[PDB]
């Protein structure tokens, strides 16, 4: 009764895929490959301030009538970014989603960007910043990318504090002239029919070249960051570089960070079938947390351990876990292990697919990653085709590699990359 | 630059004895106060009355 | 109409003389390890260098053709006037010394105790070598010269 | 030649540092003045974790999605 | 409209005698909430050269002087500088009164 | 490295090296002059005060 | 984002005696920054004043000598909002020392008068500067004796004196720099250079 | 004429150095090893919270007292803290002096350390560290400092942002009582009898006769940070580990800095004898300005390159002073460049210690180091003692090894460390 | 830093169906964050206002 989902490539190489679910309510989505992987330099936090800007006037829409006439029919607009790419998103009912959507295209094809209102919302960029630098693990992470590339991934989501300030108008117009092109974006529906999303594509999103501009391949730099805060617990993450989206090695990557333990599946759990939280357990007798962490990009990855742990007890936390990965890397481990980190990894797959916001996000990062919309039933299928000599594989990958530290905290017993 | 500010030539509102650049002030400065200042002692005294 | 030939002169007294021309004197100074160093103020020039004492007989030699035999260049009037004008925009930035310029405008208008030590710009843009040489010659004689040690 | 700061030639002031508690009669060049700068943002106070049953989940897993909207919070997921 | 209409217009610019304190004629607009967010809305430029005008039009006010005559503005060089942002200030003003309404 | 000339008392005071010998920036180019316009025309003479007299000589 | 003001009168020059005397004054009155660390508790009443009532970022007095001229006056930095209260407390330091300087007062002002003269010829370098301007001014060198000399001779009568012929009721020359629409009209800057007390 | 300057070490381990002069105003100065060195990851800023006590209440004297005698006599009270020792330095003319001796007394042996008074001050730290940093030169050589080791020298000179209002007056009062002793102390004086600092010394100098806490240990790691600020200039430090003051290396690698070119001699200069100067003169059409930094510790060094550029033509300069040190490193200079920076050193040391500041800076830190005088001509000879061959060994030791990079700026087309 | 305050009244429970226009009520109001993206131009009064 969810019938197909049906697919179409327009020759302009702009991405239509739209789902006829029959639901009460319509979720349509735009997908640009414009995220803060397009900076050089010269326009550091632009992204950040055009994510924050998708509500200003357009021209064909002004703010009052934009912000006033989502609000009327209860509809929401979202705008989600990673360093890849960004996604902006309406949420309505069926029988007004279509003129939802031509606010959207507004947004996205025609803003006007007067200079009066980005000079009102830099300061919306200080407080969004605040707010989410509130919690160290964006620190961290922020940190910890900048430091782990060179070029076209070093660049923060927020915007540094000397942009602030110095971020014009005509950045954004450039961004958007050189980023918001026909071949770079993916239009899915959901609660709707191919028709409706031809016809508004048809008349807001063909004209542009398409190519827009690539960037700059993401060279590896490696080395630490460590920033002396002064907080109860201690923060630091170890990565190395690991296979890209669409490598055949991205999906033993995934079966390792859920084999090492990726997720309390317990709520107020003891974590027993996680490898690091079990030495770290057997190691220490205070609080701490103990991940993997993985992150696929278009051309690159990074795949490190997280640890959370207490000031004076850092250095044999991750000591602990980092000496868990060699073991692992060795070959000791189990086959019901592996068979367990696959059911983790695709029942994490499937629980992230339920939900409207999750699947049109999946919809929409097939269709701008690969072009092809495949099932989950496929994703799952290739999932059970990864063997364990490929994990040990992944694992001696993480171990041979330079490294790169981001640590945070009291780092008086915080240990070096070359004392590991 | 700021050194291409120049005051411009105020001599026609000028005083009489402080019109040219190459005499020394403090010389007849106090003659300057001295006629304001019994200008305003002439008013107070004829407000007095 | 020269209101920067003090300062012009200040700036090409270093830039090579007739027997020493150009970095080679230069050169010389750095080959003892000596500091030379100037200023130029409304009423004062100076040239000063730190030296070793065990090295009077050269520096006082090098502090002669300084004063007398400096060899005016086009070239290094061109370049100069570029960079009198790189640090009057420098030196406007330095805004108690703005506040000092305009105080001294604004207390000897009419006067030429107003004008700047560096001049207005029109002054950098044209000035010649024939107005600087009518300055050195006026100015730079020796009963005004003070050889301090 | 001891006196590690005239050690350095142009480096001298900057390896070292110069308060003066009693500023005496000769006044040192460049005073110095800091702009009055701005302030930060207000925020309130955040959730410590005292006890390992908080802090599980905390560990980073995935890359940094940041997520604003028009009448929703802003949210960051890891 | 084409012979003395103009020539008119001309005539009323130089009696109504702004153009002799070196005002242009949106200088001479009355403050309103749209008149400010209007000036709000202007560049530093245009903003320095309206504050420097007004404030040369204060001191020749003072002084009961007017400018000399090759520096009255002229009626053809006369920028209508503010307008555009002054009508779009009162026509996003308009569109939240009829919305206001409904 | 070692002394300019300073200090609103026409001293040679103690200056770092970077500012006592090198008072031209690193900047390349110079930008501009920006030009003073005044309100009237103003008779802004450096030397003698413009003219002095009170009729047709 | 701060404004720089410089206030000055005439001073004499090179050659007439009682610039050491002024010299006593801008001594009694000197110099700040914000990152002197002396707190409230320093001997100038302006730089106690001005760290009490947080106005200042710097202020400085000077005294400046050309050929029978010179300006003598002081010097600040500051924002917009405390320009003019700073202006009132620093014309009403120089009335102070126009019309009731004390003796212990001069006597800190010589005992600073004699630290500058002797530690600032320091070093061969202002040291030959001294001898180059003072014989391009003076005509010859004065020996630091002469000078110590000539600080003895000053007490509170003959300070204050000198202070009332330069300061009091005189015309000044102010310079501004910065967000100064606070600075005051020069109506009540030269107003505030008397005292209607005297 | 003066007579030969006299020492005398206590029993407690105190330093006595006193020379009879007959100044117009005496000099006396107290040099304890208490820098920053001595600080860990707890105690962070408190040698800058230390610096600007020495006004505040002891006992034998107020705040109020303090200010107004020193005031009162027209002294000076200072203190100059590097990254190893601090230096209390009063001055007044003579027949006061002895006064103020007690003084410095009482702010080198009994501080009261009250918690109001230090609440009060932390505000003036905070100011101070903004006046500091407000030029960029301070801000890359802490940078530098902090990612060339890993303890006892990353401290830097200025609190740290998030300790200010944290520095309790427990703190201060644990590192006075720990690094304030009596046999890591000289007491200098200039323009005073022998007698009188013996009799100051003895009466008020005998309260801590232990050695302290000692042996930091800086170790040294290496790395890269990178400041982005988007300024017009790029400034960029390449250093690397260079050897310690008491060794014939170090004079080797000051004769090293200032044949490669060591800050300027003339006014508004070309700097044609420095080699780096001639070789980025050869490339680059546009301003620049680079020299030579080394800093020479106790324990460790630091020498290298110190580059200030244009933000697209640094590479090019970072590039050519990086290859002038290599092809200096490989034997090609020439005698008579050597002999001139071997005039330069020694002029530029006779130079420091001709103003009384400059000597009584130098005769503290002999003390605190030898406790014995180096009178000025064995340092020349010294100097005088090296020969070419240790100049191309000290070269070949820094381009051998691992270098710390600090750069500022607009690093779009700065290299990294891998590319040099 | 900074204070929560809560104003609340006696409202009905579940059983009682005016709940759903209680529920329209709040839907006038809403809510208001400072990190939103509408500024001044949303519905709510008291968000506007604030």
């Amino acid at each position: 009764q969810p019938q197909d989902l049906e697919f179409t490539k327009l020759p302009n190489g702009l991405v239509i895929a739209s789902l006829e679910n029959y639901a009460p309510l319509s979720r349509i989505g735009l997908f640009v490959k414009a995220g803060s992987r397009y900076e050089d330099s010269n326009n550091l936090g632009t992204s950040h301030l055009l994510r924050l800007a998708s509500s200003l006037t357009t021209k064909g829409a002004s703010s009052f009538k934009i912000t006033r006439g989502i609000e009327a029919v209860g509809g929401k607009l979202s705008v989600t970014a990673t360093r890849e790419n960004m996604a902006y998103t309406v949420e309505g009912i069926r029988s007004d989603i279509e003129i939802l959507m031509e606010f959207l295209l507004n947004v996205t094809t025609a803003p006007e960007f007067r200079r009066w209102e980005v000079a009102a919302l830099r300061s919306q960029l200080k407080i969004d910043k605040a707010v989410a630098f509130q919690n160290s693990q964006t620190r961290i992470i922020e940190n910890l990318h900048d430091v782990a590339y060179k070029n076209a991934l070093a660049n923060p989501l927020y915007c540094p504090d000397y942009r602030m300030g110095k971020i014009t108008s005509e950045e954004l117009h450039y961004f958007v002239q050189n980023h918001f092109t026909s071949a770079r974006m993916a239009l899915v529906g959901l609660g709707v029919s191919h028709s409706v999303l031809k016809q508004v594509a048809e008349q807001f999103l063909n004209m542009r070249g398409g190519l827009g501009l690539a960037g700059a391949k993401a060279k590896y730099r490696g080395g630490e960051i460590r920033e002396q805060n002064g907080d109860n617990l201690v923060h630091a993450a170890i990565v190395a570089e690991s296979a890209a989206i669409g490598n055949a090695e991205a999906n033993a990557f995934s079966v390792l960070q859920h084999l090492l333990g990726a997720g309390p599946h317990i709520k107020r759990g003891n974590n027993t079938t996680s490898l690091l939280s079990q030495s770290v357990a057997k190691g220490s007798h205070q609080p701490f947390d103990v991940s993997a962490f993985n992150a696929s990009y278009s051309d690159s990855g990074l795949f490190g351990i997280y640890t959370i742990s207490q000031a004076a007890a850092a250095g044999e936390v991750i000591n602990a876990a980092y000496n868990q990965v060699k073991a692992v890397a060795q070959g000791n481990l189990s086959s019901a292990d592996v068979q367990a980190a696959k059911n983790k990894l695709k029942a994490g797959y499937l629980m992230s697919v339920e939900t409207s916001e999750g699947f049109l996000s999946e919809i929409g990062s097939q269709a701008l990653a690969a072009g092809s919309y495949m099932p989950p039933s496929t994703v799952l299928q290739q999932i059970d085709s990864v063997a364990d000599a490929d994990v040990v594989k992944a694992a001696k990958k993480f171990v041979s590699g330079k490294k790169s530290m981001a640590a945070s905290g009291n780092l008086g017993h915080t240990p070096f990359l070359d004392e590991l | 630059s700021h050194t291409d500010v120049k005051v411009p030539d105020f001599s026609d509102y000028r005083r009489a004895e402080v019109l040219d650049s190459t005499k020394s002030s403090k010389e007849s400065s106090e003659a300057r106060k001295g006629f304001s200042y019994l200008v305003t002692a002439t008013t107070t005294v004829g407000v007095a009355y | 109409k020269n209101n920067g030939a003090g300062y012009f002169l200040e700036h090409l007294a270093f830039k090579g003389t007739k027997n020493r021309p150009g970095n080679a004197l230069e050169k010389e100074v750095e080959s003892i390890g000596a500091h030379l160093n100037a200023y130029s103020t409304r009423e004062h020039t100076a040239y000063l260098i730190k030296a070793l004492s065990k090295d009077l007989p050269k520096v006082v030699e090098l502090l002669a053709d300084i004063v007398q035999n400096s060899s005016l260049e086009d070239s290094q009037i061109e370049k100069e006037r570029d960079v009198i004008l790189r640090e009057m925009q420098e030196n406007d930035a330095s805004m108690q010394n703005v506040v000092f310029d305009y105080l001294h405008a604004t207390a000897f208008q009419g006067t030429p105790l107003a004008q700047a030590v560096e001049g207005p710009s029109e002054n950098v843009r044209r000035l010649s070598r024939t107005d600087l040489t009518d300055y050195l010659n006026r100015h730079y004689k020796a009963p005004r010269m003070v050889l301090a040690a | 030649m001891l006196s590690v700061a005239a050690r350095s030639g142009p480096f001298a002031p900057v390896l070292s540092a110069t308060s003066r508690g009693v500023a005496g009669a000769l006044r040192p060049l460049l005073q110095g003045a800091v702009p009055a700068a701005s302030e930060p943002p207000v925020l309130d106070v955040k959730r410590p974790f005292l006890c390992r049953e908080s802090l599980s989940g905390q560990a980073a897993a995935r890359p940094l999605v940041a997520t604003v909207g028009l009448n929703v919070p802003a949210s960051v997921r890891f | 409209s084409s012979k003395w209409l103009d020539g008119f217009r001309k005539w009323y610019y130089n009696a109504a005698g702004f153009n002799k304190l070196g005002l242009m004629r949106d200088d001479t607009l009355h403050e309103t909430e749209d008149v400010k967010e209007a000036i709000r809305r202007l560049p530093e430029d245009l903003y320095n050269d309206r504050m420097f005008r007004i404030k040369r039009a204060l001191d020749l006010t003072m002084r009961h002087q007017i400018l000399p005559k090759d520096q009255w503005t002229k009626y053809e060089e006369d920028k209508f500088y503010l307008e555009p942002y002054l009508k779009e200030v009162i026509r996003e003003r308009k569109e939240r009164e009829e919305w206001a309404k409904k | 490295m070692y002394y300019k000339f300073s200090s609103f008392t026409q001293k040679l005071a103690g200056a770092w090296a970077s500012e006592a010998y090198t008072p031209q920036g690193l900047k390349p180019v110079s930008t501009e002059a920006p030009p003073i316009i005044f309100a009237t025309p103003t008779k802004l003479t450096s030397s003698v005060t413009a003219y002095d007299y009170s009729g047709k000589n | 984002p701060l404004a720089h003001v410089a206030i000055a009168v005439e001073g004499p020059g090179w050659a007439n005696p009682d610039n050491v005397t002024l010299q006593v004054a801008n001594a009694i009155i000197g110099h700040y920054d914000c990152t002197y660390g002396g707190g409230v508790h320093l001997s100038s009443p302006l730089a106690s004043v001005a760290v009490a009532n947080k106005l200042c970022q710097s202020f400085q007095t000077f005294n400046i000598s050309y050929s029978d001229t010179g300006l003598l006056g002081a010097h600040f930095v500051c924002d917009a909002m405390s320009i003019d209260d700073m202006v009132f407390f620093l014309q009403g330091q120089w009335m102070r020392l126009c019309t009731s300087a004390t003796e212990s007062e001069v006597t800190r002002g010589k005992n600073i008068l004699r630290n500058a003269l002797v530690s600032h010829l320091d070093g061969t370098t202002p040291v030959c500067e001294d001898i180059g301007r003072s014989l391009l001014t003076y005509g010859r060198r004065i020996p630091l004796a002469e000078w110590e000399s000539r600080i003895q001779e000053v007490d509170a009568q003959m300070l204050r004196d000198i202070c009332s012929k330069y300061f009091y009721d005189q015309c000044p020359a102010v310079a501004g720099y910065g967000p100064i629409e606070q600075l005051p009209d020069y109506n009540r800057i030269r107003s505030g250079m008397f005292w209607l007390r005297f």
